[PDB]
């Protein structure tokens, strides 16, 4: 339980993968040459971390264990050229010719389970290689449907070949407002029923809301997909403190998996990050943690295009960095129930967790970040997700009425019976939501 | 056994041989007055194998060149290269055969094959590693046809464990000026077959196809059509003489490039083959002289993969080429050419290697193959043989010589045998 | 009885014969020229070599025994131009005047005891000279069939000269995709009858194999037969670096012999060696000789066409070079035992002959494998060489049944019955093979 395998698939995925890679290497201060980087430290690696995600070789070297698996050539080129490439094993990755499909036919087809077996015992030799294992991290966009499919495929593969531990897998999802790809949806919604299927727990992040909050809270002109890779990275950093530096109440994964489900199939859990800022108002303003936590619940932390306060509460956990004060947060967290922000259950209403790190949130160079001493990330289970899957399913309903595509699908590797299926399970799933959500 | 005669004979086959050591000069560099100019060891003994050590390190090629014109050894000697021989090398007699292969191998051979054999015996007693003996003679020419084919009769007879490389020149059915040329062809291959077992389809037809659409010639001159045969022969040669990854020998190709002893007759096809100033766009390429082997339009026998079917290829290179590029080419022809590569074998290849780089080039390829389209100029000259003499007409000329038709059709019939031996092995 | 003799056979022998004495002299610091360069140098003199293969002259100059015989004299010219001629003695290469045939028809005629006669009256003059003899070591190809006739006529009439040293016989073996002499099926069918005659134990190798290890971890374009060649002087290396230096577990050739013929009749084990990676991943792994172990048995680190993950377990060899350390081992074979893949025999099954090498490893700078601290080397036994001759038998039977060049044979001297007893023994050994894994 001390090894966690992180897998970066599709090409947001890949950066994504990069960009976390860069930041935990800069936590640790890790340059691309390393041999530990250097050796000095406890806790910078050794001792854990890094002994959770960097593979310990002989040498000392620290191998960041990541598989980069994409069928565009271009992006693995990318990939390549960079110091990272370095930092991992040139076996780790894999390479593809010719892009699968646009983007789900393929992905999810037997041409994208010719190399599972490849990318498969990849796996089981570096399992070989390390010692211990705590959980899968997965690392796809939902809206790519070549890196859905392929993440659905691995993590099925995953589900089949152990199944001790816990399937984590990072879902970037597309703007409910505009979609650039036509399928998307269709890509979405295929892989739905297939990450609840193999999917032990998920997490949901909107692109749109990033891209609100980076020129909101940053007060950027210009927004970038490394700016959303770099705040990605920060809000998966906030998920492994507690396994990468060791703090005054150190939290585990099977904790995270008993707070998110508390029901037979729950394990849509909704991310926060806060205080997020420009630096320069990090500089300006000084706020109280009472402040963070009220801005935990805003809709603009919680990178989702819903409004939390029509969601409903549920088990939500609280991970801080740095130096945090338990009566405060304690006093906090109880002037929040007494707001009611969010309306609370029955079943869970004493449901925030909390959790302490020593280590201090990092600020990127290239993303600005409201420099504070301790930072709160939020992992709740309010019931807007319900209502972001409604939001995309009416879209879905409203084009395969006509469809316009469905022929090129039907002859690839798909059919309108696994659509309506995928759309059966969409909804049955929201039903079930709105119904454990409603009987409080 | 890696001492080699060359053997030139007839009107135009002493050009081929004069082509012939004149690439076997420029290959690792000599002058033509016998002054060795190679670097270092195997040049001499290249020499050993081909020129003798006269006086003051000179070097003379062991040639035996013989027509019934000595206007065509004067010619040979004006060039530079060859221009200095002993007077033993080469006897010429007086003066013509008239273009008949009867007359020719009975009137105008018999009188100086007795001196011409004690020349070779001679030398082949001076030569102890001799193998092959290459033969550079036209089949066209009723006195080449004749000439030769009574020399190679003679040294079977003499040599009958020696091997024999015949490049002879298969005459072109567009030529029609002497009809008696197809019929001296085929009466002088009916021995052959028995006198020779290593032969090689050589058609002026297909030269001249060749230079037109590389060398873009307007009118075909025997100068570039001897360059290029001569630079075939010394490929063949230099694969065993010069280091390569595996070399090859006429025994080699005797023992695996004919299944049965019947067969003699091989394909032939040369690479690269680019055009007058395209040498700058051209880069020497294992797909591109792979696909060369395999179209008929570079071959220069000349026989049609799409025609005949394949009983056997080989395709022997030159200069620095990988082992993994030849396999993969050789497995993608086989995936693509199963139809012509028989199933009998079933995979048929053999392949060679020199690692030095070919003279002026980076690296060069002879290909060979045994189809069943050998045949079909076999039914030609066949053909033209009986409707020429069911006319009768100049068949008074071999009454005078005394032949007889039964040994015509005896002839005729052996050939119709050999080409149902190659359709046996059905086309 | 210490000694070792080698001999040369064919053109691709007396190439593999050349690196292995250039790795020899390069791992005891030793230059190929001689006098000396240097020593007999801490330990290169006792414990031998090099005084088992390189003889000692009175003024220190060590000159390896090998016999080159090839009928072919430019490989002869090939030999002299390197300076090994100068540190052998001229007469113990044996120029060929004469290659007998296009192969073997006449490699195994006549012709050949013609100089066979000769190298024995040689080889009896050296054993005069050199005193003691642990096995007698032979390089030959099966693809020039020459080498192939030569020495397994030279192996018979040796045996029936002694009798009571091993004999260890190195065959190239060719793909059973590519043919580059297209007599070489009823080449290597006749040499299968003559190792009926006399096998004492013989090694299987395929060039295809080799050229996609070096194609694929030795990142290679175009691999050479000189990177072949060095490989199986590593290889051999390895094995007789158990008698050359000193170790922990020193095992004798004879012991060897014994081990891997339980049964009555065992004669072909299958060899394989680890690691052989790449420089630039030699240098960005660490690995433990645990990771080589489970690489060693992979179908992949075999450099033959053959399967052992298919083929049933027999008794089997692991070899050890460099720092070893007993927990290691304890830990590969409980993998091992943890693994449960291949069958084992009966008798055999918790057999594992473990030999340890305190000598490091070391490679030539040519190959483009780096030289390693650590290496494993697994020799089994599998019925998967049984399915290759099979094969290969299939082939033979249908040119033989096409009786082409059989016509061709019997003009060499051949007859029909000498081909029938030929195929008779191949067929009677794979169904030996076949047999001895149902026993299982």
């Amino acid at each position: 339980m001390r090894e966690v395998i992180s897998i970066n698939v599709g090409q947001a995925g890949c950066q994504i993968g990069n960009a976390c890679w860069e930041l935990y290497s800069l936590e640790h201060g890790i340059k691309p040459d390393g041999h530990l980087e250097d050796g000095l430290s406890k806790p910078k690696g050794g001792e854990e971390g890094f002994s959770t995600f960097f593979h310990e070789t002989g040498y000392g070297k620290f191998v960041p264990r990541a598989i980069y698996v994409d069928l565009e050539p271009n992006v693995i080129d990318e990939v390549r050229n960079g110091p990272y490439k370095d930092l991992f094993h040139p076996e780790q990755l894999i390479s593809g010719k010719e892009d699968a499909a646009n983007n789900y036919a393929r992905g999810h087809y037997t041409v994208g389970r010719e190399i599972l077996g490849d990318v498969l015992d990849r796996i089981r030799k570096l399992a070989d290689q390390c010692d211990g294992l705590q959980g899968f991290l997965f690392t796809h966009s939902l809206g790519g449907g070549t890196g859905s499919g392929l993440g659905s495929l691995l993590l099925e593969e995953l589900s089949a070949e152990y199944g001790k531990k816990s399937k984590l897998e990072f879902a970037v999802y597309p703007a409910p407002q505009v979609s650039t790809s036509v399928v998307e949806p269709y890509n979405t919604v295929l892989t739905t029923h297939t990450t609840l299927e193999h999917a032990d727990c998920t997490f949901m992040v909107d692109n749109e809301a990033i891209y609100d909050m980076c020129k909101r809270n940053l007060d950027i002109p210009r927004p970038s997909f490394a700016n959303l890779n770099n705040l990605i990275a920060q809000v998966v950093s906030s998920v492994t403190a507690s396994l990468r530096f060791d703090g005054s109440l150190n939290v585990d994964l099977n904790e995270f998996q008993t707070n998110l489900v508390p029901y037979p199939r729950i394990h849509f859990p909704l991310v926060s990050y806060s205080p997020v800022l420009s630096k320069s108002k990090a500089f300006h303003e000084s706020n109280s943690v009472s402040e963070i936590t009220n801005a935990c619940f805003e809709p603009g932390n919680q990178m989702v295009k819903c409004d939390p306060r029509d969601g409903k509460y549920m088990a939500t956990c609280l991970l801080y960095r740095g130096d945090v004060v338990t009566r405060d947060v304690q006093r906090a967290v109880e002037q929040v129930k007494n707001k009611k922000t969010v309306q609370l259950v029955d079943w869970c209403p004493t449901g925030f967790k909390i959790g302490i790190c020593y280590e201090p949130p990092t600020a990127t160079p290239n993303s600005q970040l409201a420099t504070v001493d301790r930072a709160v990330c939020m992992l709740s289970n309010t019931t807007s997700i319900a209502e972001a899957w409604k939001r995309i399913d009416r879209k879905f309903d409203l084009m395969y009425a006509k469809r316009a595509f469905v022929h090129w699908y039907v002859g690839e590797g798909m059919e309108e019976g696994e659509f309506t299926e995928a759309r059966e399970d969409l909804a049955a799933l929201e039903r079930d939501y709105i119904e454990v959500g409603a009987d409080s | 056994m890696r001492e080699i005669i060359h053997i030139s004979t007839g009107q135009c086959g002493n050009q081929i041989g004069a082509a012939f050591w004149e690439t076997i000069c420029g290959e690792h560099g000599l002058d033509f007055n016998g002054t060795y100019h190679g670097h270092d060891d195997i040049q001499k003994e290249r020499l050993n194998v081909y020129f003798n050590e006269a006086s003051s390190g000179k070097w003379v090629p062991r040639s035996i060149n013989v027509d019934l014109e000595p206007g065509t050894i004067d010619a040979v000697r004006n060039s530079a290269i060859g221009n200095l021989f002993r007077p033993d090398n080469y006897i010429f007699g007086q003066s013509s055969a008239g273009n008949v292969w009867a007359k020719g191998h009975y009137t105008e051979g018999a009188e100086l094959v007795d001196s011409v054999m004690d020349v070779i015996r001679r030398e082949a007693e001076g030569c102890d590693s001799l193998q092959g003996f290459q033969i550079t003679h036209s089949l066209g020419g009723g006195t080449g046809s004749g000439m030769g084919t009574l020399l190679i009769s003679k040294i079977r007879e003499e040599f009958p464990d020696r091997m024999m490389a015949t490049f002879s020149v298969l005459p072109s059915p567009k030529t029609s000026d002497t009809v008696v040329e197809p019929y001296n062809a085929t009466l002088s291959v009916h021995q052959l077959v028995e006198h020779s077992d290593e032969t090689f389809c050589i058609d002026n037809e297909a030269l001249y196809d060749i230079c037109q659409r590389t060398l873009k010639l307007n009118q075909p001159s025997y100068g570039d059509l001897n360059n290029l045969v001569s630079s075939v022969m010394s490929g063949v040669t230099t694969s065993l003489r010069y280091p390569g990854q595996l070399n090859s020998d006429l025994r080699k190709l005797a023992v695996n490039l004919v299944p049965f002893p019947r067969l003699h007759f091989f394909m032939v096809g040369y690479a690269p083959l680019t055009a007058i100033g395209s040498q700058s766009f051209r880069s020497l390429t294992v797909p591109e002289l792979t696909q060369q082997m395999f179209d008929a339009k570079n071959m220069m026998a000349a026989a049609d993969p799409r025609n005949g079917r394949y009983l056997t290829v080989a395709a022997f290179f030159r200069g620095k080429v990988s082992v993994k590029e030849v396999e993969d080419e050789m497995h993608k022809v086989q995936s693509k050419n199963s139809d012509y590569f028989v199933e009998w074998i079933p995979n048929n290849v053999q392949t060679a290697v020199c690692s030095v780089a070919p003279q002026g080039l980076d690296m060069a390829a002879t290909f060979i193959a045994n189809s069943t389209s050998i045949q079909e100029l076999f039914k030609r000259v066949g053909d033209q043989f009986s409707a020429m003499f069911k006319r009768k007409a100049f068949l008074h000329w071999y009454t005078s010589e005394g032949m007889d038709e039964l040994e015509f059709s005896e002839a005729e019939s052996n050939m119709n045998d050999l080409v149902s031996e190659y359709q046996q092995y059905q086309e």
